[PDB]
């Protein structure tokens, strides 16, 4: 069987703090 | 490998690879820490 993942599976890309920012 | 072998001799190689990332440090140079100072302009150094 299959299903839609939606917006799952984002993770923290690096061990650094950031706030109020849009990081690519 | 025979002792009569210069370039044909064995060499022991150690490669040190450094995990120079932003996690907690755990392997450090022999440098002694100071006390910590606040609200004053300081020439600081944390983990390097
Ligand atoms: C995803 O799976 C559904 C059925 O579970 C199917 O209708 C759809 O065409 C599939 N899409 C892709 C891109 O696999």
């Amino acid at each position: 069987a299959y299903t839609n993942s939606f917006t799952r599976g984002v993770y923290y890309p690096d061990k650094v703090f950031r706030s109020s920012v849009l990081h690519s | 490998f025979q002792p009569t072998n210069v370039g044909y001799q064995p060499y022991r190689v150690v490669v040190l690879s450094f995990e120079l990332l932003h996690a907690p440090a755990t392997v450090c140079g022999p440098k002694k820490s100071t006390n910590l100072v606040k609200n004053k302009c300081v020439n600081f150094n944390f983990n390097g």
